[PDB]
């Protein structure tokens, strides 16, 4: 190997060339301080709070920066490396405001936490301090800047990581300021997570704000709902309430950030909830009711109901347990009518082989890339961490990007080859000049949107890119290890739901309409009372009341995604389960507890009665639902390509037109969305 | 896998001290009912002497039925030499606790708890 | 470092390490550990069958002489597969010192009873029994010694929770103080203090 | 009454499952060519023993153990849940 | 001495400026000297050259700067704010 | 206080109550925060 | 001898005194706790720790104070290695389930590539 | 600045009142629910903005160690005055 030796207090560790001191002393287990250095952003040096002793060497060199040379024995605990520490934070307390009292990031400080162990514990600083305009940039991040202690964390992150740059310093010397020079507004799907790396209280949280302290938070390790990129969080509570939600690192999905509809919807989650179940009076109102009088209602016309007399609709929140325990209890009755809102095309293959509807490469498999093609998509809102991993090999291994739909930004530079979905029958064929850039390309990767399945020609757009990643993979210079067709999903209930075997898309039930349908959630609008008959008995299952609730016979009030353990799979395939943050207010209750109770006042009751053994039911029907953090790999391509060549459906001439083209149509798609008050704030904010 | 015994050098030893431990609690039961005062019978007190003794029957480790033989015995003495008050002696009867739900069905009714 | 650090006295430091090396050589049948803080505290850490014999030197031999026990203590550590950790705190009057005896057991494994060699052992040990559930074989009278008499549970365990699993009323139905389980009106409310910066780098672990 | 669906557990890289891999390879497509209706669920995991779950009316599921099968006793076992209906 | 930028009627990104063609034949000049794909590099000259021709610079001869060079604007406010000629007052 | 008087202020009682416990006008307590979820409130018009 | 045999699992769940409701029905989480995000720090992911499922807390109709009735709401415990955290739970007859450690992966870094002449890893200001 | 719910209750400087149909207005039944009426938001905007001929003011609350710790307030903004993050005090730059 090339590795060189190195000595951190002298013990030895063998490194790669190229390697920091900051990551020589990582590797034998001692942090250095920093303020300015992040792992996943640019090499700054502006701090100087990591300057070590290297021996037989006069000056302190910036661990953050400085790379390790053969031989060096890096003294991080000698005296002058305290001496350099103690001066560093005694220069950048000198002009801090005494504000942490009054100050969001106490407790959980860098700046405290590390001037408690590297700094000194007292000031010579005798004279006034300067003080600093704040800025306005946008309803979600509160703006502080006298806490600023400018190590342009903000301006790498929003140029490197976000794609914006628009956050910059202005000014030179002491009065050199962090903003944007103008009353300009920093909204992008990742903005708020520059209120993570400030290291200071500059940028907090202003819904967060003054509520909460961090000592006396509760961390429960969680997931995301809010799309299919499955994103590791932190729901932090305090005396059974949701406080707020960070993130958690995840080196293949989320790196260590979240959206902001990730990191800000969770105040819908106290608003608009269904906390005791309904029905109807002899008035035809909602009234509220028992969960005796509720289950008999709906199990009464369950009893009466047989084969497709019972449909069932599931929402895009919806974990993989109420699933399958509602495709239990509806086939106890014989009826294997359970839809999704989210159309999936069945044509050929369909649910059968997961490849053909899973994040195939992985979204790690993003960095080995070399030609990423999007079709239909815009990924920068429907899954904006993949979008935000397509940015970073973009930015680190010169991805090519190119996008077949409508001309979005994606905060970087692809080619925009068309939005007419013929393009796809022109790379098909080799016609086009992008089709000798996917015959050349190692590891090309091709991405279907969901999104764009939504259309009447979902089979024959599937069967097009399907059949130009098979017209690459059996051809070109692809290994066989490598996965070249890719679907990102933007909903979190949707390849749980396919794994588990239900008919995606509504169209079973507009074949025949039944007389009692069931909503888990559902509350995309795709079915109303005009599709159904006369008198069809909706029971709606959820949390919130939106769009389901009001058309509902019977409201059985379920459990959010904090509220339960609960599995859901992301785009990839990986399987995750959530943890019980807090539980559901009032008298609402887990989701397949609540089907599970269903079943046993049908009589028709269900074998399990624990989380575990509801799992074991998960394990049977497909045991990767079980086996978390984990991508089973999907093989059989060919064989769903040659499915799809059976039936040759149509490409319409309708332009492949994703439907959040800007960021105002980012922050409202889901139920717990539409009830956030500073969701309504975000669009009002991006309205303006 | 080689530990260091307590009393009982097998399981048949620790049978033998269940069961002398079982005879003093059950000659026991009577004299408890009367000087404590009890409300309840001879027959009901045995039968929760039974109970606690059948609660443990699953032990298959030496050490551990010899630490059970050794708590009984300290709760015996602690019920011979009057040490417990009345109160000690009807926790066993767990009677002003309400009955829990036990199916499904009334725990779902009644909360969250599995 | 003259007015604000704790001046280090050396001199004590070299004739209990001196000593230990003594302990260490009289009895390696026993003896696993020996150490002495940079306070200048002698712990001799042994292994549990050697709870008499250890102890009954340090109290009778004339360079020894350690006639008082001063405190006996277990703790709990549940990482560890022996997680209790018996602690003899012993003074010589005659050399003015003290020393610490360390020992081990699990849930399982008796310790001996030192109440041969110190009479003051009959009830700490007793309490060990109390609050860890250590087991003292050949204790003259082992039971309880701090908790009620109906009490379930080793308290001083750290899988034991702060308020416990029973609370205690009056209830006026059957003119009688009960046993319930426990529900708090306010929960006790758990912080997480501790910071994620390293502290004594003196003490840092090496890693995996 | 009758056959609902079928779900097909298997392993990537298990030779107990090289058969039903042999299967899939081979024997699927004229397969759903011959049931476009009848959801054959292939499910493909990390260390699962193969298995064949038949899932009929009113919630009835057979389970027949598909390890170290040759392709032939895949497709004989497969042909014997389509032809039961049971 | 504020370095920020609030919209004046007399200072606000629609304020008439543009430059007169000879300036932008000098503008070409001036980008000419620089390799290709480093374009930014000409954003001093040209921004002073906005100077000379205007005698300072309103937000819109640093919005046209950043519109004729494809650099983001922040960035040529950065270079407006740092350096002590560039007159962002009259 | 009459030699050294104490410091006026807007908001200190000009009248001192003593203790009013076992009274009407003794201290009952309550939270003192506004409810945390906010409940569904169905439509008044009927569903059909 | 003076030393027995046992070849039993080890279970000491008759001896903890913990009721039936605690061991039976809860699962255990043994768990690496996440780096918090607010800070940069690493010595809180150091260690293993083991929780328990939350529990209801409910709104105490006097006070608003935050009533519950699980006892092992607070019970988090420390372990050295996964398998001491494993070894633990078993003995005490917990379902467990674990997560595994979540490393950072190894960057390259370079103060140079800020500055290259022809890649996209330039930086537009410093 | 205390004001009256329609039951009759005065609403808190907070905001808490409860409701008609809740059940808790039963303990101020022949008691009284003990509400303070000097609401400091009502009279911290009773104040002056004071008028300084500095860019940068501090504010530690008045009498010295008395007060908050020492905070400096820019007063850059013409449009708005610079607040202090403890007592509420509020500024003003005099040109
Ligand atoms: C008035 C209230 C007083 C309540 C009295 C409380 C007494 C509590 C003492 C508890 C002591 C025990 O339960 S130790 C028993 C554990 N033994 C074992 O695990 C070994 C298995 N033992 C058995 O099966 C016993 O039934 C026998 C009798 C030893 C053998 O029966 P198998 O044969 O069929
Ligand atoms: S940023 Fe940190 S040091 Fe500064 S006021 Fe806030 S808590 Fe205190
Ligand atoms: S606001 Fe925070 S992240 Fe931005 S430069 Fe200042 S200290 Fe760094
Ligand atoms: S961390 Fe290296 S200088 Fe900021
Ligand atoms: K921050
Ligand atoms: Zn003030």
């Amino acid at each position: 190997s090339n590795l060189i030796e190195v000595f951190v207090d002298g013990q030895s560790v063998m490194v790669e060339p190229g390697t920091t001191v900051l990551q020589a002393c990582e590797k034998v287990g001692m942090q250095i301080p920093r303020f300015c250095y992040h792992e996943r952003l640019s090499v700054a040096g502006n701090c100087r709070m990591c300057l070590v002793e290297i021996e037989k060497a006069p000056k302190v060199v910036a661990a953050c920066a400085m790379p390790v040379m053969k031989g060096w024995n890096i003294l991080t605990n000698s005296e002058k490396t305290k001496k350099a520490r103690e001066g560093v934070m005694e220069f950048l307390l000198a002009n801090h405001p005494l504000d942490c009292p009054i100050c969001d990031q106490g407790g959980e400080c860098d700046l405290q936490d590390q001037s408690m162990m590297f700094g000194s514990d007292r000031s010579r600083f005798l004279e006034g301090k300067r003080a600093v305009e704040d800025k306005n940039i946008g309803p979600l991040v509160k703006t502080i800047m006298t806490r600023c202690i400018q190590c342009t964390r903000c301006i790498r992150f929003a140029s490197e990581i976000a794609g914006v740059d628009d956050l910059g310093t202005t000014g030179r010397g002491n009065d050199m300021q962090v903003g944007t020079y103008i009353e300009k507004m920093f909204m992008s799907e990742l903005s708020g997570n520059i209120i993570d790396i400030c290291p200071v209280g500059a940028l907090t949280s202003k819904p967060y704000a003054f509520t909460a302290r961090p000592w006396e938070t509760r961390k429960t390790e969680s997931i995301d709902v809010m799309d299919a990129v499955g994103s590791n969080i932190v729901v932090s509570t305090r005396t059974g309430e949701v406080m707020r939600i960070l993130p958690r690192m995840h080196e293949d999905i989320n790196e260590e950030w979240i959206s902001d509809k990730t990191r800000f919807a969770y105040d819908g989650l106290k608003r608009q909830r269904l906390t005791e179940p309904m029905v109807r009076n002899e008035k035809g109102l909602l009234t509220h009711t028992t969960w005796e009088d509720a289950l008999s209602r709906v199990a009464g016309m369950l009893q009466s109901c047989q084969g497709n007399d019972v449909a069932a609709i599931a929402g895009g929140l919806v974990d993989a347990e109420a699933l399958i325990a509602l495709k239990d209890l509806l086939n106890r009755v014989d009826s294997d009518t359970l839809c999704t809102e989210e159309v999936f095309p069945t044509a050929g293959a369909g649910t059968d082989l997961r490849s053909n509807y899973l994040l195939n490469t992985t979204i790690a498999g993003v960095e080995e890339a070399d030609v990423v093609l999007l079709v239909g998509t815009n990924p920068r809102f429907e899954a904006p961490l993949f979008n935000a991993r397509i940015r970073k090999s973009w930015l680190h291994n010169d991805l090519k990007v190119a996008l077949i739909g409508s001309p979005v930004d994606l905060t970087y530079r692809y080619d925009h080859l068309g939005d007419s979905p013929k393009i796809l029958q022109d790379i098909a064929s080799g016609s086009h000049p992008f089709s000798q850039v996917l015959q050349e390309a190692k590891k090309p990767m091709v991405v279907l949107g969901s999104s764009a399945l939504q259309r009447n020609d979902g089979a024959a757009i599937l069967a097009a890119v399907s059949n130009i990643a098979q017209k690459i993979r059996t051809s070109s210079g692809v290994t066989g290890d490598w996965k070249v067709m890719n679907i990102l999903h933007r909903i979190a209930s949707q390849v749980a739901a396919l794994d588990l075997g239900y008919k995606p898309g509504v169209e079973a039930i507009r074949k025949n309409p039944p007389k009692m349908l069931f909503l888990l959630g559902a509350d995309g609008g795709c079915v109303t009372r005009q599709d159904l008959p006369k008198d069809c008995f909706i029971v709606y299952q959820g949390h919130h009341g939106d769009v389901g609730a009001p058309i509902a016979d019977v409201i059985l009030p379920g459990a959010a995604y904090t509220e339960k353990s609960a599995t859901y799979v992301n785009t990839e395939g990986r399987a995750q389960q959530t943890k019980v943050a807090v539980m559901p207010p009032g008298l609402a209750r887990e989701d397949w507890k609540i089907i599970r109770a269903l079943s046993e006042i049908a009589g028709m009751t269900l074998p399990y009665d624990t989380l575990d053994q509801v799992r074991n039911r998960l394990e049977e029907v497909s045991p990767n639902l079980v086996r978390y953090d984990d991508v089973e790999g999907a093989n059989y391509f060919q064989q769903a390509s040659e499915l799809s060549k059976l039936v040759n459906q149509q490409l319409l001439a309708d332009p492949l037109v994703p439907p959040q083209l800007t960021i105002k149509d980012f922050y409202m798609t889901d139920s717990i969305s539409r009830a956030s008050q500073t969701m309504a704030k975000c669009v009002k904010a991006v309205t303006e | 896998t080689s530990v260091k015994p307590i009393f009982s050098r097998d399981m048949n030893e620790a049978k033998r001290r269940v069961r002398e431990l079982y005879r003093a609690w059950y000659r026991e039961v009577p004299n408890t009912v009367h000087l404590f005062q009890l409300d309840i019978s001879v027959k009901q007190g045995r039968d929760k002497v039974r109970e606690m003794f059948k609660k443990n029957a699953h032990v298959t480790d030496p050490r551990v039925v010899d630490l059970l033989v050794i708590k009984g015995k300290m709760e015996l003495e602690e019920t011979i030499n009057v040490w417990k008050q009345r109160t000690h002696v009807m926790r066993f009867f767990h009677e002003t606790e309400a009955p829990r739900p036990k199916d499904f069905l009334s725990k779902f009714y009644v909360g969250h708890d599995p | 470092t003259r007015p604000t650090v704790r001046p280090r006295n050396d001199v004590a430091h070299k004739q209990l390490s001196a000593f230990g090396e003594y302990v260490a050589e009289i009895l390696p049948k026993y003896v696993q550990q020996v150490q002495v803080s940079c306070f200048s505290e002698l712990e001799i850490c042994i292994h549990p069958d050697g709870v008499i014999p250890v102890l009954t030197f340090l109290r009778d031999h004339s360079n020894a002489q350690f006639k008082s026990l001063a405190d006996l203590t277990a703790v709990d550590i549940p990482t560890r597969q022996n997680r209790f950790e018996i602690v003899y705190n012993l003074l010589s009057l005659r050399f003015n010192s003290r020393i610490r005896v360390k020992t081990y057991t699990d849930e399982l494994t008796p310790v001996e009873s030192s109440v041969s060699v110190y009479k003051a052992a009959n009830w700490y040990e007793r309490e060990i029994w109390d609050m860890f559930g250590v087991f003292f074989a050949n204790h003259p009278d082992l039971r309880r010694i701090l908790t009620d008499y109906g009490f379930e549970g080793h308290p001083f365990r750290k899988d034991f929770p702060l308020s416990g699993y029973v609370e205690l009323r009056y209830d006026d139905e059957v003119k009688r103080v009960v046993a319930e389980p426990v529900e708090l009106a306010q929960e006790f409310r758990k912080f997480d203090l501790n910071s994620p910066w390293e502290a004594f780098p003196a003490y840092r672990q090496p890693p995996e | 009454l009758g056959l609902r669906e079928i779900r097909i557990h298997l392993c990537q890289r298990s030779p107990g499952s090289q058969g039903v891999r042999d299967f899939i390879e081979k024997r699927y497509v004229e397969l759903k060519k011959a049931n476009p209706d009848l959801p054959i669920l292939i499910r493909e995991c990390s260390d699962v023993q193969p298995k064949l779950w038949a899932r009929y009316a009113f919630g009835q599921e057979k389970n027949v153990s598909l390890n170290n099968f040759s392709a032939d006793q895949v497709t004989r076992a497969l042909e014997n849940v389509l032809s039961s209906k049971a | 001495a504020l370095f920020v930028h609030r919209d004046t009627p007399k200072n606000n990104p629609e304020t008439p400026f543009d430059f007169t063609p000879e300036n932008y034949k000098r503008i070409e000049a001036i980008v000419k000297n620089y390799p290709e794909g480093h374009k930014a590099a000409a954003v001093l000259p040209v921004l002073d050259l906005a100077q000379r021709q205007n005698g300072w610079l309103p937000i819109s001869a640093m919005n046209k700067v950043a519109e004729i060079l494809q650099v983001p604007p922040m960035r040529v406010y950065e270079v407006a704010t740092f350096y002590t000629m560039y007159n962002r007052k009259p | 206080p009459t030699v050294k008087p104490p410091t006026a202020r807007k908001f200190i009682w000009t009248n001192h109550k003593f203790n009013l416990s076992g009274t009407p006008q003794q201290y009952v307590p309550y939270s003192t925060t506004r409810k945390k979820i906010q409940e569904w409130v169905p439509p008044s018009t009927p569903y059909k | 001898t003076q030393l027995i045999t046992v070849d039993e699992k080890l279970d000491i769940t008759t001896l903890t005194g913990v009721p039936e409701e605690h061991i039976k029905t809860r699962k255990a989480r043994i768990f690496v706790p996440a780096r918090n995000n607010m800070q940069s720090g690493v010595n809180n992911t150091k260690k293993w720790k083991m929780e328990f499922d939350t529990r209801e807390r409910w709104e105490n109709p006097l006070m608003g104070w935050a009533s519950t009735a699980d006892p092992l709401s607070n019970l988090v415990l420390t372990f050295s290695t996964k398998e001491d955290a494993i070894a633990f739970a078993e003995k005490n007859g917990w379902s467990y389930d674990v997560e595994e450690r979540k490393v950072p992966k190894p960057k390259s870094k370079s103060y140079g590539a800020n500055f290259s002449w022809n890649k996209r890893t330039r930086v537009s200001t410093k | 600045g205390v004001r009256t719910s329609p039951t009759g209750e005065k609403v808190t400087h907070t905001g808490q009142v409860y409701d008609d149909e809740d059940y808790r207005r039963v303990r101020f039944v022949g008691r009284q629910k003990e509400v303070n009426e000097n609401f400091a938001i009502d009279l911290i905007a009773e104040q002056p903005v004071s008028q300084v001929g500095s860019r940068v003011i501090s504010c530690d609350g008045g009498g010295g160690a008395l007060g908050h710790p020492r905070v400096y307030i820019n007063l850059d903004k013409e449009t708005k005055t610079g607040t202090c993050g403890y007592c509420g005090l509020q500024f003003r730059q005099q040109h």
